[PDB]
């Protein structure tokens, strides 16, 4: 692992300790502005379910994907910076996200 | 132990 914000980020939130994860997403939003999206325009999952909601303005987020020679345990991520829409599930009561569906 | 939306929060958010 290299010292991009993908390889230290993956490591101390528990995503590549014992793995190594292909992709995974970071919002740079603040939790409740997350959490507000499960109000907002709901539209169907990639899976058919209707819980999911998309929200109304971009967010600033990072892409984090694995590189094509990456290999436990030493994981490599290429680091994408970029503002867009996200799409979460939500459940519960609260309402919150409890998936990220995807990002547009 | 760790809830779905716990989870959803380690693995996605940064704020």
């Amino acid at each position: 692992s290299s010292s991009n914000y993908c390889n230290q980020m993956m490591k101390s939130r528990n995503l590549t300790k014992d793995r190594c994860k292909p992709v995974n997403t970071f919002v740079h939003e603040s939790l409740a502005d997350v959490q507000a999206v499960c109000s907002q325009k709901n539209v169907a999952c990639k899976n058919g379910q209707t819980n999911c909601y998309q929200s109304y303005s971009t967010m600033s987020i990072t892409d984090c994907r694995e590189t094509g020679s990456s290999k436990y345990p030493n994981c490599a991520y290429k680091t994408t910076q970029a503002n867009k829409h996200i799409i979460v599930a939500c459940e519960g009561n609260p309402y919150v996200p409890v998936h990220f569906d995807a990002s547009v | 132990k760790e809830t779905a939306a716990a989870k959803v929060e380690r693995q996605h958010l940064d704020s």
